[PDB]
């Protein structure tokens, strides 16, 4: 019965190690998403500016 | 005679063991079920990792 408790705890340690590295990968992705999403926002604003600018010139 | 003598001893040895060991069986068997869930989560986390 004691052996089975040593066997069990080992599995749940790996559950945490996987849990941490899985959340750690997603954590890095998050920053990337927010980096570019801003850059795309910057692009679209500039896009709309030209769109009306070119009209108001003509 | 043997069947009588032996199986009476067996039933006494069994029920004496069972009283002590059915509790320890449940202890040991409910722990085994924990491996079967500790494993099944392990794979989904590895897969998702």
């Amino acid at each position: 019965d004691s052996y089975l408790k040593h066997q069990e705890i080992v599995l749940d340690t790996l559950l945490p190690q996987t849990v941490s590295n899985q959340w750690r990968i997603n954590n890095d992705y998050i920053r990337q998403t927010c980096t570019i999403v801003e850059e795309m926002n910057i692009q679209q604003r500039k896009q709309i500016n030209d769109l009306e600018i070119y009209r108001k010139r003509l | 005679t043997s069947m009588k003598i032996q199986f009476k001893t067996a039933m006494p040895p069994t029920e004496v063991l069972l009283e002590s060991i059915q509790s320890k069986v449940e202890s040991i068997e409910q722990l085994q079920r924990k491996l079967q869930h500790v494993q099944p989560l392990e794979q989904q986390n590895n897969e998702m990792c």
